[PDB]
């Protein structure tokens, strides 16, 4: 049995170069090729390079010429990944892919069963900022069923956390992924339905925490019905 | 080059039922450089089956592995709520590595219409020099849902981001979140902003409209 | 640098089984014929012998 362990995740600059290491345990090391399989995110599977670690039979994706390089560390028996010129296409998970099964040749067209946890490379050109909450206000634009929530924009490292009236409030709620802006900084919105008798009665607030900034926003949800 | 296609997209099974996902390769390549993969709520993609009929170590007798030259297809028996989520089919013959795209399995479940709603900007959000008008689809189970937004009755493309839950534990249900972001100029440039719901369940496009004011 | 394993030294297994039953008839000569011999490894001590 093998194993594969990676890096930690990292933020780089537009344009900039990001190094990513992949070490096996317990396995062979220059028999079989070390292929690296990325992930932006929400989009299929894409390959990004192949490489035997010691013997140099190695090949990158078309996309990544002039900006992909594969080398190893035999000391350390440790893999490295390096990507230059970064844009916001290439945020994503990078995942550290490879195949298990005297022999001392060396094989490049195999398989990948052992897959490393991932590094999550983020490209954008910002600082630990904490959100900004918008409200989303409930009004006539239905039947007796209504939806209010919270809009949470432009901030970072994005382990923020939502809840509804401090944990109350639990069943309709739906926080949507966070997504990354063109501008590299992060944006969701979290709702909740609610029955329409309880606009005016119930109060309703949001508590959004993010953790880095120490940030903690309360925010009230008041309809105006335009 | 070599590319692989995956056809049945989305395929809805139930407890027990059999199903057979499609693997298409562009040229023809021999029966021993094709894998599937298992991969449940975005977590590490695990082998499944390697050269197209090789059961890997501990995978049920639940998944059959065929396919010869340029369809290869993965049969399942029946499935526990276990194995669910996006299946992958790799070729790992030649020199360049290419995966399938992936195709997500759903607990088959009976039709149900979306329940659309929308949520024009807040005029606090219009004080920062930007728009976002959210248009919301929500406990709908037949996937693949059709979300248009329409600026006096035109068009939009680009500037219109979504994003959608996983499949509902208890009801199997889906919700779809479409943000349509423009700036403070562009905002001002129209007043008719609407969102067309193109649906199986819903018997006609629905569309749900408002004003700028 | 690199992956370690022991030295090792091979033989092809279809020319030592020919030599072995080409001497065995020399040796037939010496010790009689329609005969068994045996040759089992080394008895023991140096490391050279
Ligand atoms: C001295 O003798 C040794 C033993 O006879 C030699 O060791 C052998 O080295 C060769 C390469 O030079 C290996 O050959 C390859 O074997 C691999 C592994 O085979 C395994 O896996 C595949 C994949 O499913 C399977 O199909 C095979 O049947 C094997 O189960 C193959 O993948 C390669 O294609 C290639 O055939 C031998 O396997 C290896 N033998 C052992 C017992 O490990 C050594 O090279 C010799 N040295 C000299 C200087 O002559
Ligand atoms: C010792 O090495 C020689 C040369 O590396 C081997 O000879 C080769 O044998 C293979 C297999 O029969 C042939 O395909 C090559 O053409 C041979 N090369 C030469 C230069 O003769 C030989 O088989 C090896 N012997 C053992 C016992 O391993
Ligand atoms: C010979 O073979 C036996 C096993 O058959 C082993 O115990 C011994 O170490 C070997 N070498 C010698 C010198 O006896």
């Amino acid at each position: 049995q093998v194993q594969l362990v990676q890096s930690g995740a990292e933020v780089r600059k537009p344009g900039s170069s990001v190094t990513i290491s992949c070490k096996p345990v317990g396995g062979t090391f220059t028999n079989f090729a070390i292929h690296w399989v990325r992930q932006a995110p929400g989009q299929g599977l894409e390959w990004v390079g192949g490489r035997v670690p010691v013997v140099g039979i190695y090949k990158y994706g078309k996309k990544f010429h002039d900006r992909l390089r594969l080398y190893e560390d035999d000391p350390m028996k440790t893999v490295f990944l390096e990507l230059r010129s970064l844009t916001s296409d290439d945020t994503g998970v990078y995942y550290c892919t490879r195949w298990r099964g005297y022999d001392t040749s060396s094989y490049y067209n195999d398989a990948s069963d052992v897959w490393g946890p991932g590094t999550k490379v983020i490209v954008s050109a910002a600082s630990t900022k904490g959100p900004s909450v918008f409200p989303l206000a409930p009004s006539s634009k239905s039947g007796g069923t209504a939806a209010l929530g919270c809009l949470v924009k432009d901030y970072f490292p994005e382990p923020v956390t939502v809840s509804w009236n401090s944990g109350a409030l639990t069943s309709g709620v739906h926080t949507f992924p966070a997504v990354l802006q063109s501008s590299g900084l992060y944006s969701l919105s979290s709702v909740v339905t609610v029955p329409s008798s309880s606009l005016g009665t119930q109060t309703y607030i949001c508590n959004v925490n993010h953790k880095p900034s120490n940030t903690k926003v309360d925010k009230k949800v008041e309809p105006k019905s335009c | 080059e070599i590319v692989l296609t995956q056809s049945p997209v989305t395929l809805s099974l139930s407890s027990g039922e059999t199903g057979t996902l499609s693997c298409r390769a562009s040229q023809n390549i021999s029966s021993s450089w094709i894998a599937w993969y298992q991969q449940r709520r975005g977590q590490v993609p695990r082998l499944l089956i390697s050269a197209a009929s090789a059961r890997a170590a501990g995978i049920p007798d639940r998944f059959t592995g065929r396919g010869s030259g340029t369809d290869f297809t993965l049969t399942i028996t029946r499935l526990e709520p276990e194995d669910f989520g996006v299946y992958s089919c790799q070729y790992y013959g030649g020199s360049f590595f290419t995966f399938g795209p992936g195709t997500q399995v759903d607990v088959k479940r009976t039709v149900a219409a979306p329940s659309v709603f929308i949520f024009p900007p807040s005029d606090e959000q219009l004080k920062s020099g930007t728009a976002s008008v959210v248009c919301l689809l929500n406990n709908f189970y037949p996937r693949e849902a059709k979300v248009q937004w329409k600026v006096d009755n035109a068009l939009q493309s680009g500037n219109s981001q979504e994003s959608v839950t996983e499949q509902d534990s208890k009801d199997s249900t889906y919700s779809l979140s479409s943000t349509l972001t423009l700036s403070k100029a562009d905002y001002e440039k129209h007043k008719v902003y609407a969102c067309e719901v193109t649906h199986q369940g819903l018997s006609s496009p629905v569309t749900k409209s408002f004003n700028r004011g | 640098i690199g992956d370690i394993r022991q030295a090792h030294c091979n033989v092809s297994k279809a020319t030592w089984n020919e030599t072995l039953g080409k001497v065995v008839k020399q040796l037939r000569k010496h010790f009689g014929n329609n005969t068994i011999i045996r040759f089992a490894n080394s008895s023991g001590g140096d490391l050279e012998v």
